[PDB]
C-alpha cells in the first residue's frame, strides 16, 4: 500500500464585481392629477307654499 | 523493473469533508390579493 498524495485544494472564488452608483428608484404612478378649480354657480329655488 | 504509482493500491490518511456552497435563489414577486382585487371587492365603485 502507499499513501494518497496532496490532493488540489479547492481555491477561494473570484468574488462578485460591484459597480458603485447613484439610483432613482421609480414606481407607477397611483396618485391622480391634482390641480385648483373654480365653480361658478347660481342656487335657483322655486317655493310653492 | 519500475512501476506506476497506480499499481500501488492508494490508502488515504486524509479526512474527508464535502462542503457545498448554498446554491442561487430567486424570490418572484408574490401577492395574496393585488390592489385591483382589493378595490374590485367593493360591491359599488362610488367614483363609477
Amino acid at each position: 500500500v502507499q499513501f494518497e498524495q496532496p490532493r488540489r485544494c479547492p481555491t477561494r472564488p473570484e468574488g462578485q464585481n460591484y459597480t458603485e452608483g447613484i439610483a432613482v428608484v421609480f414606481k407607477e404612478n397611483i396618485a391622480p392629477y391634482k390641480f385648483k378649480a373654480t365653480m361658478y354657480y347660481k342656487d335657483v329655488t322655486v317655493s310653492q307654499v | 523493473h519500475q512501476l506506476s504509482r497506480a499499481d500501488v493500491t492508494t490508502v488515504s490518511t486524509f479526512i474527508d469533508l464535502n462542503i457545498t456552497m448554498l446554491e442561487d435563489h430567486e424570490f418572484v414577486p408574490l401577492e395574496v390579493y393585488t390592489r385591483h382585487e382589493i378595490k374590485d371587492s367593493g360591491l359599488l365603485d362610488y367614483t363609477e
